[PDB]
């Protein structure tokens, strides 16, 4: 049940990372870093908010901020080198 | 509800177990624990002279609620016992022969 | 003869044990299904 | 249920022929965790209080 | 590792009860000595004995068998049934 | 005096094969539970809870998606972009 908790917590942020990536490949047309970082200073704030909201809920899920955090402490049913 | 009998003894021994356990998990520093356990003991020894059923039941459910107030978030469980962390790590599989379902193979 | 083979295989040549006794389907699934199904991958790669 | 009674199913705390409930899988062992210390309404107040 | 025996349980419970103070005598203790009658314990002292038995062995017990272990041989035959130590 | 003919010799029907031994002990409680859950529709009735769920998921929720989908139809055009430019069409 802790594996259920952990993976479904991560999957919540995986959904928003897929949303953000579908915004990436339509605003910039590209998934490469070298094009996106070359052209990111031209797109206005009302779109980059929409991108990085999704790509921050994706990190807020796995890097365990407060919105969902109860999979870290519910991951101690695995052993200690894990 | 009833005087000296097994039905009152089993109750008050259960409540005494719970009153020591719900202070075992509650503090560190064993000196303070064995102090506190001696005065919990004195609370049970002091009031155990009740001669009516009614005030016995009154103190009884009052200390049931007093014991119900000081409950702890996680009781100290030994790990091989079902609150613990060693519980059911590798349960040995039961020895069973293969029950077969198909005439043909396998 | 089919029943006398397979019933005796289930309860108990009978009294041996070696592997693996070739089945009925493995001749035309490893030698016709699988190579045509590999040839399909080869043609899909080089038609790309 | 307590764990110290020896059920048929120690894993799920259930005797062999025991009647399952209307809407069982919220009351299973594989159901949610269902805390028992606070009352859920109180717990809501304390979380929104922090 | 570390595996207990029967005599280890024996010497632990005998040296356990010799430490306790509301016993009658340190000399009348046997494997078959009744905690209630022979040792002169109360309804409630035997529960504190059981509490020390379960603390010192590691293992925890419910109240279903906390009264079952009336004599010392029953406590030893109880504890040697559990693989926890 | 009307009987199917004496020239039939009709016999019993077997399905043929091997009696596989029972690999499962069926539980009467779980069996009648599942037989109650699969055929749930033969005993379903309209109550206030049933009507509340049917009002939301059949009527109100498609209407909310309908409002959102038919109003916001050709608004957004996020293809290139710049700063200060129109993000919508209307
Ligand atoms: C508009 C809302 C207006 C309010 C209407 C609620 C409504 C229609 C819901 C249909 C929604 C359609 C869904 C499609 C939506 C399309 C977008 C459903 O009313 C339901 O309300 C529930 C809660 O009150 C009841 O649950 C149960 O209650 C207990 C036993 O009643 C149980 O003990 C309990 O365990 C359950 O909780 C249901 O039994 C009841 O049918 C109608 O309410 C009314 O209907 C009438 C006629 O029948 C009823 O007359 C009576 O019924 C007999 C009882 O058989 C009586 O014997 C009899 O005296 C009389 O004939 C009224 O009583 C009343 O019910
Ligand atoms: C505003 C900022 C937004 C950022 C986030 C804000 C906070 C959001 C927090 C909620 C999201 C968390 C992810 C949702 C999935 C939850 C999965 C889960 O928790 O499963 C755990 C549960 C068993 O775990 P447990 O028993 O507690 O383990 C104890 C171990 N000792 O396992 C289970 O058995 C649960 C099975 C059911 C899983 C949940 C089902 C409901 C999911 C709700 C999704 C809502 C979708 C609604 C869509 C509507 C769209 C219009």
């Amino acid at each position: 049940k802790s594996a259920l908790s952990a993976v479904l917590m991560n999957r919540f942020g995986d959904a928003f990372f897929v949303l953000g990536l579908c915004v990436i490949a339509y605003v910039f047309g590209t998934l490469n870093y070298s094009t996106i970082f070359a052209t990111a200073y031209l797109i206005n704030t009302d779109l980059l908010v929409l991108i990085m909201l999704a790509l921050f809920i994706a990190a807020m899920a796995k890097s365990a901020q407060f919105g969902l955090h109860n999979w870290l402490t519910l991951a101690m049913e695995g052993p200690t080198p894990v | 509800p009833v005087p000296f009998s097994a039905a009152n003894k089993k109750l008050v021994t259960s409540m005494y177990r719970q009153s020591l356990k719900l202070a075992r998990n509650w503090i560190s520093n064993r000196q303070l624990f064995r102090q506190k356990a001696v005065e919990i003991r004195h609370k049970f020894d002091q009031n155990a002279q009740i001669s009516n059923p009614r005030l016995l039941a009154r103190t009884l459910d009052e200390t049931r609620a007093h014991l119900y107030e000081f409950r702890h978030p996680d009781p100290i469980v030994p790990p091989s016992f079902p609150g613990g962390t060693k519980y059911e790590r590798n349960v040995p599989p039961r020895m069973e022969k293969i029950m077969q379902h198909n005439l043909y193979e396998p | 003869l089919k029943d006398y083979y397979y019933n005796g295989r289930r309860i108990l040549w009978e009294i041996k044990r070696e592997g693996a006794e070739k089945e009925d389907w493995v001749n035309q699934m490893y030698f016709l299904y699988a190579p045509s199904l590999i040839l399909l991958l080869i043609v899909m790669v080089y038609k790309s | 249920k307590n764990p110290y009674k020896k059920y048929d199913d120690q894993q799920d705390r259930r005797n062999l022929e025991e009647p399952l409930s209307v809407n069982d899988d919220l009351y299973d062992m594989w159901s949610p965790d269902r805390f028992t210390h606070f009352k859920n309404q109180d717990a809501l107040k304390y979380f929104i209080g922090f | 590792a570390h595996v207990l025996t029967k005599d280890m349980i024996q010497e632990r419970i005998v040296a356990l009860l010799e430490s306790f103070d509301k016993v009658n005598d340190a000399k009348n203790i046997t494997a078959t000595a009744n905690l209630t009658s022979d040792l002169g314990l109360d309804s409630l002292d035997v529960v504190e004995v059981v509490m020390a038995i379960e603390e010192e062995f590691g293992l925890e017990i419910p109240d279903h068998d906390a009264d079952e272990i009336k004599t010392v041989q029953q406590a030893i035959d109880y504890v040697s049934a559990q693989p926890a130590a | 005096e009307l009987k199917p003919s004496s020239a039939i010799q009709r016999g019993p029907l077997n399905k043929g094969g091997w009696d596989a031994p029972h690999a499962l002990h069926n539980d009467g409680a779980i069996d009648r539970y599942a037989h109650w859950r699969t055929f749930y529709q033969e005993r379903f009735k309209y109550t206030r809870a049933t009507g509340k769920s049917t009002l939301i998921f059949l009527v109100a929720f498609p209407a909310l998606i309908g409002y959102v989908a038919y109003q916001s139809e050709g608004l957004f055009e996020f293809a290139g972009k710049r700063r200060g430019e129109s993000v919508t069409t209307r």
